[PDB]
């Protein structure tokens, strides 16, 4: 449901 | 515990300060109606796109003052700036917030009373003064602002970082739900006879996040507004 | 909402200050009868020939003060100069006004109490002091002056720049209608029992521009005077 | 002696300070409900992994003041920072604690009023001042915080180091159980007519450790929480 | 309303 | 009952 730009490094 | 459903909801500084900053009948806390903002928050080893909204405001204990005689004196006590001493110890990972997050406060009609950088950084003590006359015993409280956060994708790396947290899987991603507290340049001196039992950080986290918020349905006593992701006025 | 049609119209400082700066019966706001002026206003990537006129004046919340005893003390609080903190965050594009715009105030019989350059620039905090005696709780308000603007041809480039705006096509050109707020070196300290609920920037914008002004007919609770374009006394 | 079962249990600074800091009816002491932390404490020739928890708080005697006339004067008395003078002399081995142990206070809702470096180091005298009017005789007390410690494996080397101690064999290992005390930036000034007999370190150790705590069963008037070893929020 | 303004 | 890392040196 919530949008994101975060890429788990 | 169930007392948290009895606390009212307040919007803006006038309503919050008016409610809490009463020397005659001081109040433990109140829920806060505020806007949701989106931007980076550093947790552990990297930044995460986090959804932040104000959720609660409560009176943190400062000091008990004893004046045994009918003597006018000048009081020296010390308050804190930035994140609370309780929040600081409750996190084990590296934690850093950019000062531009204060759009959450501006948008929710809240002003900490400290500078943008002072407000969201490490806990710092400072001296404040008040002219007081006895005889009597007095209790000093300082206003604390509680925020609910959704640190997107952080849950896999930083679940164990916070003492009270909630994970929520959104596809291949694991969201992290936690609470943070910053202090305000607002204090109240109450006579001991009128003094209220202050809430602590453990009770506020147990009741606000753990008992009154469901990440799965984004519901409970409050809910996040995910539309912040598409509003430039609500992104930092 | 419909309370805005109940607020009176005031002309010049004597009427405005007399109405708002009442410590026994504080007033939320009032409409302002003011002259229209024409000149450049920088929005986004260039200057635009803008029509500016005062339209409203309201009491902005500053702080809640608590004095628990019959003690005479000195109060230290923070007021602001220039554009309001609420306006500054409400704009995403580059925004700059030339100090010569202050002819609007001289004409409309208003004096901010700050220097021409101080009045129309970025929000700047400053310390003010008042001798106060308790016991009691007090609310501090600062006067805010609202202006209605028609930034000619800006609507195509900067429609999305402001949180509350209105576009109006005039031929091949797109006019931009928005509101701006500045502060005055005028403050009122009211006992909390007499304190009035302060209006905020979102309410003021929703009601003054969005609900009480029609760009198409140049009518509503106020209207611009386009004759400013041909008056040298009303051009900067 | 058996008076120790009559003292109440208090949790957090609000409850502790509220109870002890009463100029009308001062109280000798109270048991303290607090968190258990794990980390190094230097005793004798090395560091030992120690379990620490707050267990008691009492009013330590400072001075008796005599004002024979109806004259308003300014008092000058000496208070101390860090470990109490009684604790310092009660230990014969080298004793050192790292400031990071203060998590025990944050977690147990306690704040000494000193910096965490001052709080846990050597006893240091300092001057405090109070405006007083006579005629009368007055007694000044300062708050002392008592901690119970389990210095793991220290029992074989440092049994004789402390005047009051308890050893407990856990396999091939010998645990050391002792008590330590530090002062708070908190004092009460009582008219000698209302003055209470202060407890001393000798009595507090005999009753809190020797009479009300059993190392084997980890029971009595209080008990350690060994789960601190696995909590990163409770390790320093 | 009269004007001199244009997009650049 | 209590866990430890301590050893006599
Ligand atoms: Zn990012
Ligand atoms: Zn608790
Ligand atoms: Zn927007
Ligand atoms: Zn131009
Ligand atoms: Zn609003
Ligand atoms: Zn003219
Ligand atoms: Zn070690
Ligand atoms: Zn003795
Ligand atoms: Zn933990």
């Amino acid at each position: 449901q919530p949008q994101s730009h975060s890429i788990e490094l | 515990s169930g007392r948290f459903d009895q606390y009212p909801t307040k919007k803006g500084d006038f309503a919050i300060d008016g409610y809490l900053l009463d020397y005659s009948s001081p109040k433990q806390g109140c829920w806060v109606d505020g806007i949701t903002v989106y931007g980076d928050i550093y947790i552990g080893k990297q930044n995460w796109g986090t959804y932040t909204r104000p959720v609660f405001a409560y009176l943190q204990y400062v000091e008990t003052i004893s004046i045994p005689q009918n003597v006018t004196t000048t009081l020296s006590y010390q308050l804190t700036k930035g994140h609370t001493r309780s929040f600081e110890t409750s996190v084990n990972a590296k934690y850093s917030v950019g000062a531009n997050i204060d759009i959450v406060n501006v948008g929710s009609e809240i002003s900490t009373g400290f500078t943008r950088s002072e407000s969201w950084s490490t806990t710092q003590s400072f001296t404040d003064t008040t002219e007081m006359k006895g005889p009597g015993t007095f209790v000093i409280y300082q206003v604390v602002l509680v925020y609910a956060h959704n640190a997107t994708s952080a849950g896999r790396q930083n679940a164990n970082a916070f003492a009270y947290s909630k994970t929520q899987a959104v596809g291949s991603r694991v969201d992290l739900y936690y609470l943070s507290a910053i202090t305000q340049r607002k204090r109240v001196i109450v006579p001991s006879s009128n003094a209220v039992t202050p809430l602590d950080w453990d009770t506020v986290q147990r009741n606000v996040l753990m008992e009154n918020y469901n990440p799965g349905s984004n519901s409970g006593h409050f809910s996040f507004d995910w539309s912040a992701y598409n509003d430039p006025h609500r992104r930092y």
